[PDB]
């Protein structure tokens, strides 16, 4: 069903809503201290470099061609860990100094907001440099497709933490008669201001009784929030920000990849048919066929030139085999 | 050069890419969409 364009078309689609997943992910210090322990964990042998990134990708971009199943006189895992290691580590070091650099930006960034005041135009200017070239860097690592899931997974919970405490802060809200709205526009932005509890008196007696009578669950939930600004490095709204920037993201690349499945189906089929008494039911053999398609999905390199099908056709064939 | 980014890329607008996706410049099509994630000329470029 799909010309050369259209896996093309696909492919870059993927790509930009990765790309986009990553620009999101960048802005957020776990994101970066994860990063951090996979180079330490990678150091001492307690982790394994195909864990970390893409393997298979990585070494066929050594020569440029398509990424195939690890071993038959071609390379294992081992053999391909043994080639790449070296630049793996060496870009993690760039990468690691990068982020330090970044970061002393972020606690400038964040303990400006929590004096009431904003990061310079010159400091600001680099922290925006710094995020850009720190984005493509994290590009040229060719992370594991696990990893970036991890990273993804962290970040929603977070999220899922801080609108528990919002939803806290608005039932507390409503009790002293302030609805939704009101309080939403009282609170987004200002989720940082040292001052705010002050501030919001002057709003009138519901709100004066709210943040005075309540004074101690109130603090209590801003404590909490401000801490989840500390344990990401960014302020409230633009950690909001940035979690939509991902979802959007992921979102873009899930259906694109979808589609690519869906478009290869009969190619799958078709190898499904060549192990038919091997053990396994028909949509057994489907199934993992289209694990190992969505696999051929993830290290696609459409740059490369080389023909996807026929590519596919090795993890499809190692995904139904391995599960026999 | 369309209409769109990853983030202003609304639902019903054209997701055909144009240009390289490490391009400041990448853009997606972003015209309307019919039955599908492309626009009918796209969709006629990227099947069959
Ligand atoms: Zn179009």
């Amino acid at each position: 069903l799909l010309s050369r364009e259209g896996e093309i078309a696909i492919a870059k689609r993927i790509e930009a809503g990765r790309d986009t997943m990553i620009r999101g992910l960048c802005e957020s210090a776990l994101t970066f201290e994860a990063i951090m322990v996979w180079r330490e964990e990678l150091g001492t042998g307690r982790i394994l470099l195909r864990e970390v990134i893409d393997l298979e990708g990585t070494y066929a971009a050594i020569n440029g061609v398509a990424a195939q199943p690890a071993a038959g006189a071609g390379p294992t895992v081992s053999a391909m860990e043994g080639e790449l290691r070296e630049g793996v580590m060496a870009i993690l070091d760039a990468i690691a100094s990068e982020f330090e650099a970044f970061r002393k930006l972020q606690d400038k960034l964040v303990g400006s907001r929590l004096k009431g005041e904003d990061l310079s135009d010159a400091d600001r200017k680099a922290y925006e440099g710094l995020s850009a070239t720190i984005i493509q860097h994290l590009k040229t690592l060719k992370l594991n497709n696990n990893r970036i899931e991890a990273l993804v997974e962290q970040l929603y919970a977070i999220n899922k933490r801080l609108i528990g405490l919002e939803g806290r802060l608005l039932r507390l809200a409503d009790s002293y008669g302030i609805s939704r709205g009101e309080f939403l526009k009282a609170y987004f932005g200002s989720e940082l201001n040292p001052t705010w509890s002050e501030q919001v008196k002057a709003m009138g007696v519901r709100w004066t009784k709210f943040v005075e009578n309540d004074s101690q669950s109130v603090t209590d939930i801003r404590s909490e929030i401000a801490a989840l600004a500390t344990e990401t490095g960014v302020p409230i709204d633009d950690y909001r920000r940035i979690v939509q920037t991902v979802q959007k993201g992921e979102r873009e690349a899930r259906q694109a990849k979808k589609e690519m499945v869906e478009a290869n189906l009969r190619l799958v089929i078709s190898i499904a048919k060549k192990y038919t008494n091997r053990g396994l039911q028909f949509l057994d053999l489907i199934q993992e066929g289209n694990i190992g398609l969505m696999k051929a999905v993830d290290k696609f390199e459409y740059r490369r030139g080389y023909k996807f099908s026929t590519y596919a056709t090795w993890w499809i064939r190692q995904a139904i085999t391995r599960s026999i | 050069p369309g209409s769109a980014t990853v983030l202003t890329l609304g639902a019903h607008m054209c997701k055909w890419p144009i240009g390289d996706p490490s391009s400041e410049g990448f853009t997606f099509c972003g015209r309307r969409s019919s039955e599908g994630p492309y626009c009918v000329e796209h969709a006629r470029v990227a099947y069959q």
